[PDB]
């Protein structure tokens, strides 16, 4: 018997999921962060965030199509994390690292928080 | 079991 | 600065497979000669040109049940579905032709090209 | 500036 391990398969799947997101194909939720809105696939959000995982495994919240995050959450920080979920790349700047880290803590993304700590 | 890595693209690319 | 998480995509895919096995947010059942396989349309579209076409077709994109061609082998489909969700393609001498035929039907040409190396 | 991180990036969903 034989097993072939396609080493860029997962990356290729994730790129295609990001392309679906950019085209708004099969997205099933909007995340509202104060004045800004971001469409996504619940499966990707649950895969990456303990907060979204907990929301969408609640039987009474699984069908929510609109999520309003806490008013204190920074939209730019959320956008950076959403892009990370769909690309594997976390793009930080001196002016936004604190907001990214705070948003990652709120989203229960502990490994991203740990990375952010390294950049002050 | 013979395990082999394949490093090329595995699936189609969805256009932007 | 950009931090590249080199195992992030694999970690996402594993979590998507865990959601599949727990039947969380799956939105379609694929029927192959009366055998049923639940999945996420997004993953099927990401991996297969046929499913990409089906789930954007205005006449089929809202169906929760998709019936494949009656000549499609259920074992071959299961092998390809597992590959979609894990990156691992398991081949045996007794099923490689069925796997290859199923990949051709699903428009997964890169998988077909790999199978050809083992013929 | 690009920096690789090879550790787990996200939580692991249980079986
Ligand atoms: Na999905
Ligand atoms: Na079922």
């Amino acid at each position: 018997d034989s097993q072939i391990q396609f080493t860029r398969h997962a990356s290729d799947v994730l790129l295609n999921l990001n392309r679906l997101r950019s085209r708004d194909i099969l997205t099933d939720v909007v995340i509202v962060v104060s004045r800004e809105q971001f469409r996504a696939h619940k499966t990707v959000l649950m895969a990456c965030s303990g907060l979204f995982y907990s929301i969408f495994t609640d039987q009474l919240k699984r069908n929510l199509s609109v999520i309003n995050l806490d008013p204190e959450i920074n939209p730019e920080g959320f956008n950076i994390l959403l892009d990370f979920m769909y690309t594997s790349r976390l793009n930080l700047r001196e002016g936004n690292i604190m907001a990214v880290m705070a948003t990652a803590m709120y989203l229960q993304m502990e490994h991203v928080v740990d990375t952010c700590r390294k950049f002050i | 079991i013979t395990t082999i890595k394949e490093m090329g693209r595995s699936i189609h690319e969805i256009p932007r």
